[PDB]
């Protein structure tokens, strides 16, 4: 299917995932798509926070269906 | 009060870890603020240290969470597809070895655009 991850400046990223797709495989697209490393990413949907452990089945994501980019760039 | 930052007094203020002034992300990461425009400049300054104002007295001055903490360049062993990293409570960026200029300048340019 087809979701969209929109960055903080509104940049929007178009990925191919599948229901049955982990998170951290999300992030993995997004990499490869811009070059951000999963562990500096931070995905949101409906105002919560995507653990890499579930998928976007467990999330209710859905084709179409837009995510938040948050960069963890900053320790403290 | 000028509205610039004064840069000579951030680079004469800045300690290096890990890396010399000939450490080529030294000279690339300065080569970029060079190029920043105020906006650039002012977002690399509150990325690093969590504001845009400089204390009166300078860079030399720049006081951290716990006390008084110099702004630090870091080059890190990390794996060149990290964006910089700051940690803004003892203001420090951890920057990988980037492999060219313009690659050291696109990550900066996505860190400080695309946080808060």
């Amino acid at each position: 299917m087809q979701i969209f991850v929109k960055t903080l400046t509104g940049k929007t990223i178009t990925l191919e995932v599948e229901p049955s797709d982990t998170i951290e495989n999300v992030k993995a697209k997004i990499q490869d798509k811009e070059g951000i490393p999963p562990d500096q990413q931070r995905l949101i949907f409906a105002g919560k926070q995507l653990e890499d452990g579930r998928t976007l089945s467990d999330y209710n994501i859905q084709k179409e269906s837009t995510l938040h980019l948050v960069l963890r760039l900053r320790g403290c | 009060a000028m509205g610039k930052i004064d840069v000579n007094d951030w680079k004469v203020n800045t300690r290096l870890k890990h890396a010399t002034p000939d450490s080529n992300i030294v000279k690339w990461f300065w080569k970029a603020v060079e190029f920043f425009d105020e906006e650039r400049r002012a977002r690399l300054l509150q990325f690093v240290t969590g504001s845009s104002r400089v204390p009166l007295q300078g860079f030399k001055a720049l006081q951290g969470a716990a006390g008084p903490r110099l702004f630090t360049i870091h080059q890190i062993d990390a794996n060149t597809n990290n964006l910089p990293k700051a940690h803004t409570c003892f203001n420090r960026i951890d920057i990988p070895p980037y492999e060219s200029y313009e690659k050291l300048y696109e990550k900066l340019l996505t860190a400080i655009e695309e946080t808060s």
